[PDB]
C-alpha cells in the first residue's frame, strides 16, 4: 500500500538474494560429498514471480564428470557467491537511498 | 567426459620356461614348454605347477 509496496519490491529482492545466498552457501560447505547435486534458484522468475505473489530450486548441470557423483563445481560456486554478495549489497544501498530520501523528505 | 582414472591390472603370467640346471639328483624333474605336474591342493582340488 503506497509506501509499503514501493518499499516491498526491494524488501522482496533483498530476501530473495538472501535466500540464494543461504544456497549458495549451503552447496559450498557441502561441496566435499559424494552423490550431491548442485542447486540453485532462478532468480529473474522467481522474483518477478514474487512481485506478484517455498521457492522452487532447481538443479545445476554438471561440467567433468566426477566419480563419487559430485556436481558441485568450486570455481563456479565461488563467482555465483561473489556476484551474489555484490548484487545484495546494491540492492542494500538502493534501499538505504531510498528510505534516507524518504525521511529527509520529512526534514 | 574429461577425467580419466586409471587402475593397475595384472595379466595371467608369462609361460616362458626358465633356465634349468643340472644337479644329477635322481629324482629331480623338469617339464617341457607347456608341461605341468599335477598336485592335490590342501583344500582337495588337483592344481598344477612346475
Amino acid at each position: 500500500d503506497r509506501l509499503d509496496a514501493a518499499l516491498r519490491f526491494q524488501q522482496e529482492a533483498l530476501n530473495l538474494r538472501a535466500q540464494r545466498q543461504e544456497i549458495l552457501a549451503a552447496n559450498i560447505a557441502n561441496a566435499d560429498t559424494p552423490g550431491y547435486q548442485a542447486r540453485d534458484i532462478d532468480f529473474a522468475s522467481e522474483l518477478k514471480k514474487v512481485m506478484v505473489r517455498a521457492v522452487d530450486l532447481l538443479y545445476r548441470v554438471p561440467d567433468q564428470p566426477s566419480l563419487d557423483g559430485n556436481t558441485v563445481d568450486m570455481d563456479r560456486e565461488r563467482t555465483q557467491f561473489a556476484d551474489n554478495s555484490l548484487k545484495y549489497q546494491m540492492g542494500l544501498t538502493v534501499l538505504g537511498s531510498q528510505l534516507k530520501g524518504m525521511m529527509n523528505v520529512l526534514q | 567426459a574429461t577425467r580419466t582414472l586409471v587402475t593397475a591390472s595384472t595379466p595371467g603370467a608369462d609361460m616362458t620356461p626358465g633356465q634349468l640346471d643340472y644337479t644329477s639328483r635322481p629324482l629331480d624333474v623338469a617339464l617341457q614348454q607347456d608341461g605341468w605336474l599335477v598336485v592335490q591342493a590342501a583344500d582337495g582340488a588337483e592344481g598344477y605347477t612346475r
